[PDB]
């Protein structure tokens, strides 16, 4: 079972597969008998119970899980160890609650799950390096050393690409034709996914887009118009970096990353200095990498060096990490199985020791 | 002995002559080597000093084993041979016990007793480290409880030669107070475990304002209630305030109004050991405690120790419950080596 | 079979390593073999972001340098230990270390054991410290003005082997008047410096009061009076701006009259704070927190100053200067909590506007206005004056001073070799090598000055064989003279720490047997 | 472990490559060992004179065929041995041998002025070469009567002609300078012209 | 021993040390100084250059040229920094000081090949700068400038505009600059902040149009374009808040629990609007000066109220309007009264005819404090050139606020200081005369490059002028700046600053003393 | 004196300079190019040209006066 409840999707294949066989959209056999038609359409009706990186409902998840691999994946999990994903951060309460339902309705032999950041780091082929988890709705910092995520080192910041688009449309009223409707929100996001790059900085980009006006790109779109002088494009990333644009004046994300690295011992930061890979969710355009590189280089001592890593595609990265860990051939040493579930319940999960 | 500079795959330069520390640094992939190194590890756990003795003994035993089994012996008979010799040693070694340490209390007594284990370490002069370690250990001599290694702390400070080092009965920390006053003697200590701001309820609490007067009196009543709480705390006669949670500035200003020392720590270990050495308590609320559950200290300072500033808790009676050692060295690795030597001495004691 | 350890190790041992250690150290020293000494030389290193840096005290450069070797890192750490302990001469301490290692090469190649070697260092250093303390310099004055005079002489010494040796008297009296104006608490946060482009060294000035950079100001500024022969200062840790109350105070009213009442009442709070400030009778309102435009408009109507979101260091220096007290709420202002000054004005100085306070009775802090022609030059000056401050703070406790010119090494070597006569065995050999390593230093100084040392070194031996003290080397005259009468004085604690840490590092380095590389996963 | 799992999934590290090169090289090294015995009976033309140490069986079909091909080869090669003395034709006829010299026959057109040990030794070497290769047309003469007032500082210049096309050039002593120059080196150069197939160390 | 990695990554590690490093320094610095030669002082040319983004900018304001270069060597960046320092100090000699530094290091490289420690050269340069500045202060003449006499200042600015294309008109700019300085100066404090002057320029027009306006210029048109366009003397008010109903800066949720609440709010909205109208109409001020814009209801009401106003006016321009009008700042109608209002001299609307820009000027009948300078010319290059030139002129006048801020320039000061340096140096022992003579030579470098730039036969020119000014001593015999004979500068009267040349000398001496010391180098 | 290239590389990549008549030649070649580009159209019997963009629908506009002509072209 390489099922992985992603940000909004669940993808079911096997560890050895190159990809999951089925998707989770939240009439193949539906004209022969119709037995699974009702079950799958009912499961389809149920919604995604995960928001902002924390579980919010529990009955529906098991409701969906039952069907999703009892009617198309055709697998008995009693004869299988289990490997799912989870929301980026939760206290032990959700973990030990999910263990109860999993065992009491499936009684599967063993289990192990990990934070999505670890899966992404494995997919990129790293066991080290902090990744900027710029997820939807909210972003987080997860410095990974050797694979395990530090419970004392996770920082959470409320920035979102939705917020960037909203702030753009908060300064698109100053552009004349504002944009607020569903179609207008969609076209703002479309233009953002077309061009909101970073060259170096706000004022110097605006000068070269207004004094010489050589950064203009005419929008010949059925849903768009030539209303950008090169300002609004670059006006999306700026609030991504400088908080006071949005009106919530606080420290920069770079500050949060720098502190989350400095609080640890300097030596291990070297390894964190090594890769320092990134992740999407709110960032898709270049100019991010070198800009944040130099921006944190201002915060980084000249005696030490820093690296920036960003793969172009990270869509099944958690799935790749899961598939790799399923074949790591040492993760079974950390399986939590019936031998401990029926012995101690959820207490060992709580780490009664230390 | 001779020090063995080793560099780990994490690029930390370990200048180690401690065979236990050496093996901790060593990365070996021979399973029998893993057997032997873990054996030495548990040995150091039980005793601590001279882990290399076990190594050399096992090596000599194994080479003799290779010799005898190359002669043509079988496994069993010679196994019982070693075992009989071992139990013979088991019984005969106690007969060789020559003397027994007495009273573990006279300072030169314990100094000479521990300088033996220290002498396996740095050779230039152990008697100085012997004096320091004896002064530290004897001061905290348990009567009916149990001596613990956590009852002794360590304070390394980069600086001049090791000769300009001493011991301190109390604790030292790398912090600077937010209090406008610095030096208090016979201060009254009110340890707090709760966050120092206005106690924030665990559920979302929302202010609901309807009329103007609600806004008008809001800040005034808030600061007055804060002043009431801080005044009630001040009424116990406290001269310092200790807390670990998030701090609020209004409290600092009020403390200035009352000339109150404020200190914020950062480690739960620190709070626990401070309560152990002063007898105070971890108060879950800001409410003033009673005289019984507080800690009393002879003098507290922010004393400068060589162009490095530290908060110091010193008891002039020098009784306390935990003592730490000030260390002055030109390099960190010298600190590490002396620290492990002191570890050997304290395990000896 | 199967290999013991992980692949990627390295194992070189024996005399090979020992020699291979010493040599490395030597390299570093010859890189900086010309800096210290009142001649003085300057380097230049550009790395990474292209930031150039210039210095003649080696600790800074070596920190800018990035090096990976146990011997090299040990040298870096002992140099930083000397730096943080007292200060200047870090060049000299690294040179002395390399001189130790170079002096004892043959013993490493010959038959000798590290035990005898290290005990020789320990005995020699013990005796050197005893000699230093026994013939230390005492003035028998115990007077404030003579204290300041000696401080000025030692400050000129600190600026010797630095870049501003011409202005040594000027900056020396400047920093002495700075420090003697301070208390005996040795706090070093309170003497911050505000650096300025343009102007020469004599144009740089020390402010008795407080000068800080006038930060960004909103519209309506400069309407306030720019001169007050007796203003009053109101330091604030409170924010003045029309904002949200606590981010959770939700309105749920249904009558628009109450709505307008709430708005007007928020304005009432604003104007209440304004009136409370106004009744204080003060004219200078500063703040670490943002100040709204309406506040400055009111102040212009009320004809008084304004400044906000200033860094905390600035307000704390101001609090220590004016003798006032920082407030947090506007509800508790008194006639003595506020700050008081004798003259306050904003001035234009070489292309910027600063806020100035002077005449305060509470003279307990100062700030430097530096006028320079080069950022490299400016930061070299700031670090040199910081060194002078450190020297002064060490010396005011006690006049543990040593004359300049490097003759001190001649007294040290004279005493060592004179002592190195009765001791038998290779102990005497090691003490003689230890003495020659010391002997090298002023030859290092003077050959950089461009003239022979051999004859003057023999003259030094002759002069010191019968009781000559600190008859050091002349610098721009290439001769010999007593630096105690030439009035270039360095602290003795410097050299005591130097030789103690040098013995430390020497015995440490002599005391290794092998090394093991690891794969660096 | 992890690296090989990477290998199944990705190719981000390379470590399983280039292990086919030495494999194929060793395969060819073992393959090329049968060429010694493949043509053992196909090279020597004295094996008939090597009776009682070369005979195991005679099939008389391919082996008499080998005699037939061998004798055809021998008659073809010995019908061409007509030379061996470098000859001195005159400049009057010169046009008739620069062009009418036979197609398919190499012509070593030597030009020289006698008197210098350079030219004398070169003439000696080519005359001795004529004793070995009587299938090569040698020409020697005085360049003055071959080319009018030819620069005497440009001798001895070796010419290699066939069908009026210059194939190889060796102009002046700038490529033959030195009494140390020898028999085999001249033969080597003329082989390098493409006329002769032999072997030499250098 | 086999070589081993001591320094981290010695593979990409490049070291230079010794005399060769000084050779590299001197060669690069001589190349730069000779690069920056042909713009000297009162008469020269202008160097044109384009930067990374493709912008054409040409001037003899040397600091800009050096700043806009993507140079490679460090010493050149140091030169750029020195140029910026001198420009922000005075604003003239932006190339004079760098050419002087180049001359000093020419002398340094000559004496270096003679085998002497650089400390000697630095000491000689420092002593020579001491002597030169001391005599330069002895020779400058005090200028008695009052509030009614301007001719010496007019000639000062006129001479200052030499080699700067703005010398086309060469006369009116001096007058308008002096008038602006007088209007805006804070006499008692001796202070003039240039943030009080809105240095503006618009392409087109002519350099004759270079004017000073004794008031403020604003670049926003009517909120009601149909409203009457111009008003004579008026009364203004400055409101820092829009015309929207007062909503607090705290998140507010106003419930509406009844339909009569809806009626109450829709009535209170207008009631507030016309209440604001009545408030502002009562005070009698003709004009309203706001910052954040407002709603069209206010526009039509003022159309029915005939009371002019503007909106979205920026911060600094708001402040300047307030400064010029003499009033105070009114945050809200509570502070609104007839007292704090500001009286207007006259206000009018222009559009520059063919252009579609709109721009309001405020010219005051009563006393003003903030003036405005406008420019008309050939292109943005012309506009920026005039802006920077006049700005440097304002810096010159601000320096000239005091007396004795002028000495005869045009190169004559260079001859005088060189003569004094030689005279003092000759009566000295050895080991110093060489460096001091080197400084002297660096001093007469300036007149040599001056004569070169003018195209005059150099060496004979300097020889004859030196003989003339040696045989009879005066500070006014410099070489021809107007190139028409009459080298007696008591006729041409090159009238330029004292502290400018003194600061150039000090900066050059300190900078060469600094560069002399960097003898060991390290690059990656 | 005029020399700014022989001693050392005082320029980064793509940075150059020209002091002597070379600079004048470059400027005048550009100016004469402008003139012939424009003098072929002046007068009441002046002539006309066509301005064509590089790609992107090939913006076509006919014009006689040289203003828009000098606006569109990339002058160097």
């Amino acid at each position: 079972l390489v099922v992985d409840n992603g940000s909004g999707m669940c993808k079911a294949g096997f560890a050895g597969d190159d990809a999951p066989r089925a998707v989770f959209p939240s009439g193949q056999k539906d004209s022969y008998v119709g037995d699974e038609a009702q079950s799958k359409r009912g499961i389809l009706t149920l919604k995604y119970p995960i928001e902002h990186g924390i579980v919010t409902n529990w009955d529906d998840m098991e409701k969906i899980w039952h069907h999703t691999f009892y009617n198309e994946l055709r697998v008995a999990p009693e004869e299988h160890p289990v490997l799912l994903t989870e929301a980026p951060l939760n206290p032990k309460a959700n973990r030990e609650k999910m263990t109860q339902i999993m065992f009491e309705t499936f009684n599967t032999p063993a289990m192990y799950v990990a934070i999505q950041a670890v899966l992404s780091l494995y997919a990129s082929g790293r066991t080290t390096g902090i990744v900027m988890d710029s997820g939807d709705g909210v972003t987080h910092t997860v410095p990974i050393y050797e694979g395990y995520a530090l419970p004392h080192a996770i920082l959470r910041l409320d920035l979102a690409g939705r917020d960037l688009t909203d702030y753009l449309m908060k300064i698109l009223t100053e552009r004349g034709y504002s944009f607020t409707t569903t179609a207008e929100r969609e076209i703002v996001r479309d233009i953002k996914e077309k061009l909101c790059y970073v060259a170096l900085d706000f004022e110097q980009e605006m000068a070269t887009a207004a004094s010489s006006s050589s950064l203009e790109k005419s929008y010949e779109l059925p849903d768009g118009q030539v209303i950008t002088i090169g300002n609004e494009r670059f006006r999306c990333p700026e609030a991504l970096f400088q908080p006071s644009f949005l009106g919530m004046e606080s420290c920069g994300i770079h500050e949060t990353t720098f502190n989350s690295i400095m609080k640890c011992d300097v030596d291990i930061r070297k390894d964190l200095y090594a890769n320092t890979v990134l992740s999407g969710g709110t960032t898709m355009y270049p100019g991010i990498a070198d800009r944040m590189q130099k921006e944190i280089t201002a915060l980084a001592p000249s005696t030490m060096k820093i690296k920036i890593i960003a793969p172009p595609e990270r869509k099944y990265s958690v799935w790749i990490g899961g598939s790799i860990l399923a074949s790591l051939s040492t993760f079974q040493q950390m399986w939590i199985s019936k031998q401990e579930y029926d012995e101690s319940g959820p207490s060992i999960v709580h780490r009664k020791c230390f | 002995g001779m020090n063995k500079m080793v560099i780990n795959h994490l690029e930390k330069l370990f200048v180690t002559n401690d065979a236990a520390t050496i093996l901790r640094e060593l990365e070996v992939q021979h399973p029998a080597a893993k057997m032997i190194v873990m054996a030495s590890h548990m040995q150091e756990q039980e005793v601590g000093d001279g882990t290399n003795f076990v190594l050399v003994f096992a090596g000599a035993l194994l080479e003799l084993a290779e010799e005898l089994l190359r002669i043509g012996l079988s496994v069993s008979e010679v196994i019982e041979g070693y075992e009989i010799a071992c139990r013979k040693a088991h019984e005969i070694l106690p007969n060789l016990v020559c003397c027994s340490a007495k009273n573990l209390r006279d300072i030169d007594e314990v100094s000479s007793l521990l300088r033996t284990s220290i002498m396996s370490k740095q050779y230039g002069n152990e008697v100085f480290l012997a004096k320091l370690i004896a002064q530290a250990c004897v001061s905290i001599f348990p009567d009916s409880g149990h001596f613990n290694v956590d009852n002794i702390r360590v304070c390394k400070i980069l600086g001049s030669g090791i000769s300009s080092s001493s011991v301190l009965h109390g604790m030292v920390f790398k912090k600077e107070t937010e209090g406008d006053v610095t030096s208090v003697k016979d201060a009254k200590i009110a340890v707090y475990s709760c966050p120092f701001d206005g106690m924030i309820t665990e559920t979302k609490g929302t202010v609901l304002i309807k009329t103007a007067e609600e806004l008008m009196n809001f800040s005034k009543g808030e600061e007055n209630l804060m002043d009431a709480q801080v005044k009630a705390i001040a009424d116990t006669g406290a001269n310092v305030v200790v807390t670990g949670g998030k701090v609020a500035d209004m409290a600092l200003h009020y403390a200035n109004k009352y000339n109150i020392m404020l200190v914020r720590l950062n480690s739960k270990w620190d709070l626990r050991r401070l309560c152990k050495t002063v007898g105070a308590t971890a108060l879950p609320r800001l409410t003033p405690p009673v005289l019984e559950e507080m800690g009393h200290c002879d003098s507290v300072y922010l004393s400068e120790v060589g162009d490095t500033q530290v908060v110091v808790f010193k008891h002039e009676k020098e009784d306390g419950a935990i003592s730490t050692i000030v260390l002055r060295g030109s390099t960190d690795n010298l600190m590490d080596d002396i620290e492990r030597a002191v570890d050997d001495g304290v395990n000896t004691f | 079979p199967v290999i013991l350890l992980k692949e990627g190790t390295d194992s070189s041992q024996g005399i090979p390593q020992l020699v291979s250690n010493i040599s490395a150290c030597q390299v570093i020293a010859e890189a900086v073999r010309t800096t210290l000494g009142p001649r003085g030389m300057d380097k230049l290193i550009v790395d990474g972001r292209g930031k150039a840096t210039i210095s003649n005290d080696g600790a800074t450069i070596l920190k800018l340098l990035d090096v990976v070797h146990p011997a090299a890192k040990t040298l870096v750490d002992i140099a930083k230990s000397q730096d943080a302990e007292v200060g200047d001469g870090t060049t000299s301490v690294t040179l002395l270390a390399a001189e130790f290692l170079k002096q004892v090469k043959p013993y490493v190649e010959e038959g000798l054991h590290p035990q005898i070697i290290i005990r020789a260092f320990r005995t020699a250093t013990q005796l050197a410290v005893n000699k230093i303390k026994e013939i230390a310099v005492t003035v028998k004055k115990a007077d404030k003005v003579e204290q300041r005079k000696l401080l000025e002489k030692c400050a000129m010494t600190a600026l010797s082997s630095k870049l501003i040796s011409q202005q040594k008297a000027f900056f020396a009296k400047m920093v002495v008047d700075a420090v003697m104006m301070l208390d005996d608490l040795l706090q070093l946060k309170m003497i911050g410096i505000k650096k300025v482009q343009g102007g020469a060294l004599e144009d740089s000035q020390l402010v008795a009061g407080v000068a800080f950079k006038k930060t960004f100001s909103y519209a309506g500024f400069e309407m306030q009076p720019k001169k007050y022969h007796n203003p009053k200062i109101a330091l604030l840790n409170v924010e003045l701006e029309l904002k949200a109350e606590k981010d959770n105070a939700e309105i749920r009213v249904h009558t628009v009259e109450d709505y307008q009442a709430i708005v007007d009442a928020e304005w009432n709070i604003l104007y209440d704070k304004l009136e409370k400030i106004h009744h204080s009778g003060a004219k200078v309102v500063l703040s670490k927190l943002p100040i709204g435009d309406v506040a400055t408009q009111y102040f212009a109507d009320r004809d008084m100053f304004c400044a906000g979101r200033v860094p905390e260091e600035d307000l704390k220096r101001t609090m220590m200067a004016c003798g006032g007290s920082i407030q947090t709420s506007v509800n508790a202002l008194s006639a003595d909590v506020l700050g008081r000054c004798q003259v306050f004005e904003e001035t234009q100085i070489g292309g910027e506007r600063y806020n100035f306070f002077t005449g305060c009775p509470k003279a307990k802090t100062c700030t430097f206005i530096l006028r320079g022609g080069a950022e490299q030059f400016m930061e070299e000056t700031e670090r040199s004056l910081h060194d002078a401050i450190m020297i002064v703070r060490r010396a005011i406790k006690n006049d543990s001073v040593v004359a300049g010119g490097g003759a001190i090494e001649m007294e040290l070597s004279k005493y060592l070799r004179d002592y190195s006569r009765t001791i038998p065995g290779k102990q005497q050999l090691l003490i003689g090598a230890y003495a020659k390593a010391l002997e090298i230093i002023p030859r290092q100084l003077c050959d950089n000055a461009g003239f022979d040392a051999t004859n003057i070194l023999n003259k030094l031996r002759a002069r010191h064989a019968q009781g000559g003290t600190w008859y050091g080397v002349d610098i721009n005259n290439e001769d010999i003279a007593d630096n105690f009468e030439a009035f270039v004085w360095e602290p003795a604690m410097v050299r005591i720490n130097a030789l103690t840490a040098a013995s430390e590092a020497a015995c440490l380095i002599v005391s290794v047997d092998e090394t093991i590389k690891n794969p660096r996963s | 472990e992890w690296n090989d799992i990477l290998r199944k999934k990705g190719i981000l590290p390379p470590k399983e490559s280039l292990k086919e090169l030495e494999e194929e090289a060793e395969e060819e090294q073992r393959i090329l060992q049968q060429s010694v015995v493949k043509t053992y009976e196909d090279m020597t033309l004295e094996e008939l004179e090597d009776h009682e140490d070369e005979f195991n069986e005679e099939d008389e079909r391919a082996i008499e065929m080998y005699r037939r091909r061998r004798l055809a080869e021998w008659k073809a090669t010995k019908l061409k041995n007509k030379f061996g003395e470098v000859l001195e034709i005159s400049g009057k006829d010169y046009v008739q041998e620069v062009t009418k010299a036979g197609e398919g026959l190499w012509v070593i057109l030597h030009l020289y002025k006698q008197g210098i040990p350079l030219c004398a030794l070169i003439n000696q070497h080519l005359s001795g070469l004529a004793r070995k290769f009587p299938d090569v047309k040698f020409i020697k003469a005085i360049s003055t009567t071959c080319i009018p007032n030819y620069p005497d500082r440009n001798l001895p210049t070796i010419f290699v002609y066939l069908e009026g096309d210059i194939k190889a050039q060796f102009i002046g002593p700038l490529v033959f300078g030195g009494m140390n120059l020898t028999r085999d080196e001249l033969e080597w150069k003329l082989s390098e012209s493409g006329a002769i197939m032999t072997d030499l160390e250098e | 021993g086999r070589p081993f990695l001591i320094i981290k990554d010695q593979d990409r590690k490049s070291r230079l040390m010794g005399l060769e490093a000084l050779k590299s320094h001197i060669m690069a610095a001589k190349a730069v100084a000779n690069t920056m030669r042909t713009s000297l002082g009162p008469n020269g040319l202008d160097k044109m250059m384009v930067d990374k983004d493709g912008d054409v900018t040409v001037t003899n304001d040397g600091a800009t040229i050096l700043s806009m270069m993507d140079v490679d060597h460090q010493i050149a960046k140091l030169m750029v920094e020195l140029s910026k320092s001198q420009d922000d100090e005075i604003g003239d000699g932006t190339t004079g000081v760098v050419v002087l530094a180049g001359a000093l290091l020419e002398e340094a490289e000559q004496l270096l090949d003679r085998g002497i420690h650089p400390i000697r050269i630095a000491d000689g340069y420092e002593q020579a700068a001491r002597v030169a500045i001391e005599h330069l202060d002895k020779i400058s003449d005090s200028v008695l400038v009052d509030i009614k006499d301007t001719e010496p200042l007019i000639q000062t600015a006129k001479t200052t505009l030499g080699s700067k294309v703005v010398n086309s008109c060469h006369r009116q700019m001096a007058e308008i600059a002096v008038n602006a300085v007088l209007t805006v100066a804070d006499m008692e404090r001796r202070d003039v902040d240039f943030e009080l002057i809105k240095v503006e320029g618009k392409v087109g027009g002519r350099l004759e149009d270079t004017k000073l306006i004794k008031g403020v210029i604003v670049d926003k048109d009517f909120s009601h374009p149909q409203m009457p366009k111009k008003v004579e003397d008026a009364k203004i008010a400055i409101l820092t808040c829009p015309f929207e109903p007062p909503k607090p800066k705290t998140k507010h949720k106003l419930d509406v629990t009844s339909v009569e609440d809806y009626k109450a709010l829709q009535k209170y909205e207008k009631e507030k609007f016309e209440e604001m109208i009545q408030q502002i109409k009562e005070t009698g001020a003709n004009l309203a000066i706001c910052q954040w814009g407002f709603d069209d209801e206010a526009n039509h009401l003022l159309l029915q109220n005939n009371l002019p106003a503007v909106r979205w006016v920026g911060g600094p321009e708001i402040e300047l309007i307030a400064i010029a009008t003499g009033g105070r700042i009114v945050p809200r109608f509570s502070e609104l009264t007839a007292e704090k209002l500001g009286f207007a001299g006259l206000v009018q609307e222009i559009s520059f005819g063919t252009t579609k820009d709109k721009m309001l000027v405020i010219e005051q009948c009563k006393n003003s404090r903030a003036v405005t300078i406008f420019i008309r010319g050939g292109n943005k290059m012309i506009i920026e050139e005039a802006k920077r030139s006049l700005h440097d002129a304002l810096c010159v006048i601000r320096n000239l606020i005091r007396d004795n801020r002028v000495v005869y320039g045009g190169g004559a000061a260079e001859i005088s200081c060189a003569l004094a340096v030689s005279q003092e140096a000759d009566k000295c022992p050895t080991l110093e005369q060489y460096a001091m003579r080197a400084f002297a030579d660096a001093l007469e470098v300036i007149p040599m490059a001056l004569s070169e730039n003018s195209g005059m036969n150099p060496i004979q020119t300097m020889t004859e002028v030196r003989a003339r000014q040696v045989k009879e001593m005066n500070p006014a015999l410099g070489i021809d700046c107007l190139h028409k004979g009459t080298n007696d500068m008591k006729q041409q009267h090159v009238i330029e600053t004292l502290i400018g040349k003194k600061q150039q000398i000090s900066l050059a001496t300190q900078m060469v003393r600094m560069i002399l010391k960097i003898d060991d180098i390290r690059k990656p | 004196a005029s020399l700014s290239l022989a001693p050392v590389n005082i320029f980064k990549a793509g940075a150059d300079e020209e002091r002597a008549e070379t600079a004048r030649l470059t400027s005048f070649i550009g100016a004469i190019a402008i003139g012939d580009l424009v003098k072929s159209t002046l007068g009441p019997k002046g002539m006309d040209k066509i301005l064509l963009s590089s790609g992107r629908d090939a913006s076509l506009m006919v014009t006689n006066d040289g203003a828009t002509i000098l606006k569109n072209i990339g002058v160097d």
